[PDB]
């Protein structure tokens, strides 16, 4: 999976995502956006399959927008122990929780580091404001490292795909690279919702397990945009 | 166009409230593709373990994240322990 929080030339933040998994040819078929509503009025947006209550791509409208990407470390034991005996949180259920009950992006980006959870994970929330951005490595037990931008120095794009920014991205999978490279390209003048989108369309950050692609502003949530990939 | 678009109400209790958006959905298609991500991948004597310790296990996650995914599988005639084992699907693999 390939996350991405970046801001342009005029101050706005940009949310997009890719979510690849196996049994592709199923989940296509399944996958749905789904408004939740509070008295009627819409309290949050989300991009899920047919079966899962959890959230791992969603938008607070005018406050922030979150996604996560896999984080595999640990021994097995650990989920099973944080799960049961100590009560901790699923992933893509403390994500869902979040966009329903944070009342602004300070207080989403709080929740997403601090609650405890049953395994790790990749949790990157975008704002309304400049600046607003942020790539949450997760410990089981807190924030292993939190990832802001930073405009003025340079850094106007947050890239996380599964592995710890502060360490390169192995052979194997590196879709750091080609992510980066479409973005250091597209340039912070020309980015928008439909070249954010032309970036995650890139290979192999768009690869045969990709699901769909999502994008999304949470100052402009009308705009919220996914499309199902068939490769 | 994109992916179909629901909505959910919060104002629905938990275990009504997904059920409206499963009425556009063929029972067996989900039910016959959840066999496909479970029987390829899991035992059943974890699944075994699972389904007669799986009123117990619910007990401790949020009660709403359960509650959601108990109406679904009644609605869909799921296995309960089917339902929570693709749900915890992340939490069962990532280490
Ligand atoms: C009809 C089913 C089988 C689909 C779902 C089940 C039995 C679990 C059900 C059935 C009814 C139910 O009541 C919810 C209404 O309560 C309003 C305030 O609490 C909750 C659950
Ligand atoms: C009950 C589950 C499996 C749904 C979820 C929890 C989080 C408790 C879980 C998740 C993972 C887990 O790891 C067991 C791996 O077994 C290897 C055998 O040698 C054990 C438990
Ligand atoms: C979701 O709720 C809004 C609330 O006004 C409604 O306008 C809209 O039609 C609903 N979505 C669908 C797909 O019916
Ligand atoms: C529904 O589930 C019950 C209990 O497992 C089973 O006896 C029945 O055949 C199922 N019906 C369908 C249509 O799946
Ligand atoms: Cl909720
Ligand atoms: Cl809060
Ligand atoms: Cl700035
Ligand atoms: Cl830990
Ligand atoms: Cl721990
Ligand atoms: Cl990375
Ligand atoms: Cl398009
Ligand atoms: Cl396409
Ligand atoms: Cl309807
Ligand atoms: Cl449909
Ligand atoms: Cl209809
Ligand atoms: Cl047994």
């Amino acid at each position: 999976c390939t996350s991405i929080v970046a801001q342009d030339s005029r101050g706005h933040v940009y949310h997009g995502r890719n979510l690849d998994y196996p049994y592709g040819s199923i989940l296509r078929k399944l996958t749905v956006d789904v408004q939740f509503l509070k008295n009627g009025q819409i309290a949050f947006t989300g991009t899920t399959f047919i079966g899962y209550v959890g959230l791992w791509t969603g938008q607070s409208p005018h406050k922030f927008t979150v996604s996560g990407d896999e984080r595999d470390r640990g021994w097995w034991w650990e989920n099973l122990v944080a799960a049961l005996f100590l009560r901790h949180s699923p992933i893509s259920w403390l994500l869902r929780t979040t966009l329903s009950e944070a009342e602004s992006f300070e207080a989403a980006v709080y929740r997403l580091a601090k609650t405890p959870l049953i395994a790790d994970v990749y949790y990157i929330v975008g704002g309304t404001n400049p600046r607003e951005g942020v790539v949450i490595t997760r410990n089981r037990d807190g924030p292993a490292d939190i990832w802001p931008l930073d405009p003025l120095k340079g850094v106007w794009f947050l890239v996380e795909t599964n592995y710890d920014h502060w360490k390169p991205a192995p052979e194997e999978d590196d879709r750091r690279t080609p992510a980066i490279k479409a973005l250091n390209a597209t340039g912070q003048a020309k980015l928008s919702l439909e070249t954010l989108f032309q970036v995650l369309s890139v290979v192999p950050v768009y690869n045969n397990y990709t699901i769909y692609t999502t994008v999304m502003s949470a100052a402009s949530p009308d705009k919220y945009m996914t499309r199902i990939r068939n490769p | 166009p994109g992916p179909p678009l629901f909505n959910v109400s919060l104002d629905v209790a938990p275990e009504l409230r997904w059920l409206p958006v499963l009425r556009h959905y063929d029972v067996e298609l989900v039910r016959a593709a959840v066999a496909q991500v479970i029987g390829d991948r899991v035992p059943k004597w974890v699944l075994a373990l699972i389904e007669k310790g799986a009123l117990k296990l619910e007990r401790l996650l949020p009660p709403p994240f359960t509650a959601e995914i108990r109406g679904m599988c009644d609605f869909l005639n799921l296995s309960l322990a089917d339902g929570l084992l693709v749900n915890l699907a992340y939490e069962y693999s990532a280490f």
